[PDB]
């Protein structure tokens, strides 16, 4: 009841329950931790990627990557991904 | 997507598959998934991106084919009609595009000018007051606050609660257009749609 | 170009494709380079059967 | 009787017999197990 | 004495156990067998041309 199967550091309950990172340490979730800017984190625990993306449940929920990163995804459910594309400011045709 | 003009956003979030057993990923519904990838905060459970209200009621959704038939007959067994109550799935692609002016008559206005005979101090329309008073409601847009050559939509909710007479609603700004909107005594929403032309043309009268 | 107003088509045959695969090192980092798809075809071509 | 001849963390009468995967653990396989979702596989040990 | 008898890239176990690449021959599984390849470029048309 304190297991953690994929060694992500978040226990196996805690993912499934819903839980919060408290000084980095992953810690069961109560209701009153909201409204003091908590928030409430649930992940796959037979995965240690739940998003699929470079970082683990634990790496984006502690906050703990490059601080670029949007706070949306320190959540273990959307991914640290970027869509990157070009925009057009200026058309220049010629006759040369 | 989420377009909210002057800065669009794209997300990706993870969505269960139901023929894994062994797939334990978090199940969301797609207004779980939306306040979890832009941040959205719920000040009545209406999911707030930074104060521009965000439902399937204060914008409007846009999916593609695929998507809008896994809606549609996941719709039926719902007992909230609610699209926002939907399980998100794999390659499930939505789009949300903010209005550009936009009231629900109780705390949100958006628009350069106003609407000619209010009468709010109820308690229908979704949510909130709504509007009364039989006559006329207009607004001038000076064709300033709008973009030269772009197509517009204008929609609402609206209820007539004894399915008594007709609303007509004509608009004036390209082709001067006039339709006949028989309300129900349920909600629904009509959703016409009209277009700006001329580079500062001679205004816009809904 | 006249075989092909006889009503001829033009076929495009792939002979061989260079690509790569992904392993991913047990915390969710998935590497590609390295990995050439080249080094299973034969062998996996052998014991198999197409369908 | 639990032996794993090749090492791949999936025993040699399990390969022969038939399991599957639960909780990232090979597992002997029971027919109830079908209509879960759950698949019968095979391999060689 | 010898851990390769053939002489190739791969030892006696290797080889007798069929233990290597699954696109070598079968009796490349011999010890005394060689598993050893024989490459060669073979014409199938010929063109000769003026300029
Ligand atoms: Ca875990
Ligand atoms: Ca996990
Ligand atoms: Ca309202
Ligand atoms: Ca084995
Ligand atoms: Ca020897």
């Amino acid at each position: 009841e304190d297991l953690d199967t994929d060694n992500d550091n978040i226990p196996d309950s805690y993912e499934r329950n819903g839980y919060t990172i408290k000084d980095l340490i992953a810690v069961k979730w109560e209701d009153s931790f909201a409204e003091q800017g908590y928030k409430k984190y649930v992940s796959n625990y037979l995965e240690s990627n739940t998003a699929g993306d470079p970082y683990t449940d634990y790496e984006k929920a502690s906050g703990s990557f490059d601080k670029a990163i949007k706070t949306e995804a320190r959540d273990p459910l959307v991914a640290a991904y970027p869509i990157v594309g070009v925009g057009m400011e200026k058309l220049i045709i010629s006759t040369n | 997507i989420l377009d909210t003009e002057n800065e669009s956003y794209e997300r990706r979030v993870t969505a269960k598959n139901l023929q894994d057993p062994e797939d334990k990923t978090p199940e969301l519904t797609i207004g779980e998934a939306i306040e979890k990838a832009f941040g959205a905060t719920k000040k009545d459970g209406l999911l707030y991106f930074n104060d521009i209200p965000i439902d399937e009621s204060c914008v409007e959704l846009i999916f593609d084919d695929n998507t809008a038939n896994k809606i549609k007959d996941s719709l039926k067994t719902l007992s909230d009609k609610k699209i926002y109550n939907v399980k998100l799935e794999r390659g499930m692609n939505i789009l949300i595009k903010t209005p550009t002016y936009f009231t629900n008559f109780d705390d949100y206005n958006n628009y350069p000018s106003t609407w000619s005979n209010v009468n709010t101090t109820n308690q229908d329309g979704l949510q909130g007051s709504a509007n009364k008073l039989n006559g006329e409601t207009k607004i001038k847009i000076p064709m300033s606050e709008l973009k030269p050559y772009k197509r517009y939509v204008f929609s609402g909710y609206s209820k007539d609660p004894l399915t008594s007479n007709s609303i007509i609603v004509k608009i004036k700004a390209k082709e001067e257009k006039t339709d006949y909107l028989v309300p129900e005594q349920g909600y629904t929403k009509f959703s016409y749609e009209f277009e700006t032309t001329e580079k500062d043309s001679s205004n816009i009268e809904i | 170009l006249k075989k092909l107003d006889a009503g001829k088509q033009i076929k495009l045959e792939t002979t061989q494709v260079s690509g790569n695969f992904g392993t991913k090192n047990s915390s969710g980092q998935i590497v590609t380079e390295g990995n050439s798809w080249s080094d299973y075809i034969s062998q996996i071509d052998s014991i198999s059967a197409s369908i």
